[PDB]
């Protein structure tokens, strides 16, 4: 619904291109942090990560014109599918994204019963991450547990 | 063996059995 113009937006892109202060077309904690430290001079070492992960609507690798474009324009996050396992889903979403890279696991899986050290939680999700794109997307969470 | 599979899957299962 509604096709965003590439003309005006592109202008926003012109900034998003300089905003990268490199000419890569992707904003990551690397470049973003540089400015966030010399300009923003505040954002914690982990914040820019939470800031980047917060913009990772598509979470493909880093900040991109489209993902950053939406997050800047709107801020909606509906959901119409999670019928079952929706409880464990919120229980495992900890942060509040949908994927369990490790954070959620760490706290939830350590409080759930055992104590998955930073080693287990890291590797477990590394080997558990069926797709192995970099994180654990519910799509696999269910396809592995729910789906045969 | 690999650690994880049927580990944290069972975790959730743990809850359900005794949600509280
Ligand atoms: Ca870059
Ligand atoms: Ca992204
Ligand atoms: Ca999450
Ligand atoms: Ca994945």
């Amino acid at each position: 619904a509604d096709q965003l113009t590439e003309e005006q937006i592109a202008e926003f892109k012109e900034a998003f291109s300089l905003f990268d202060k490199d000419g890569d077309g992707t904003i990551t904690t690397k470049e973003l942090g540089t400015v966030m430290r010399s300009l923003g001079q505040n954002p914690t070492e982990a914040e820019l990560q939470d800031m980047i992960n917060e913009v990772d609507a598509d979470g493909n690798g880093t900040i991109d014109f489209p993902e950053f474009l939406t997050m800047m324009a709107r801020k909606m996050k509906d959901t119409d599918s999670e019928e079952e396992i929706r409880e464990a889903f919120r229980v495992f979403d900890k942060d509040g994204n949908g994927y369990i890279s490790a954070a959620e696991l760490r706290h939830v899986m350590t409080n759930l019963g055992e104590k998955l050290t930073d080693e287990e939680v890291d590797e477990m999700i590394r080997e558990a991450d069926i797709d192995g794109d970099g994180q654990v997307n519910y799509e696999e969470f269910v396809q592995m547990m729910t789906a045969k | 063996l690999r650690r994880g599979q049927i580990l944290w899957f069972r975790g959730l299962n743990r809850i359900q059995t005794q949600i509280k």
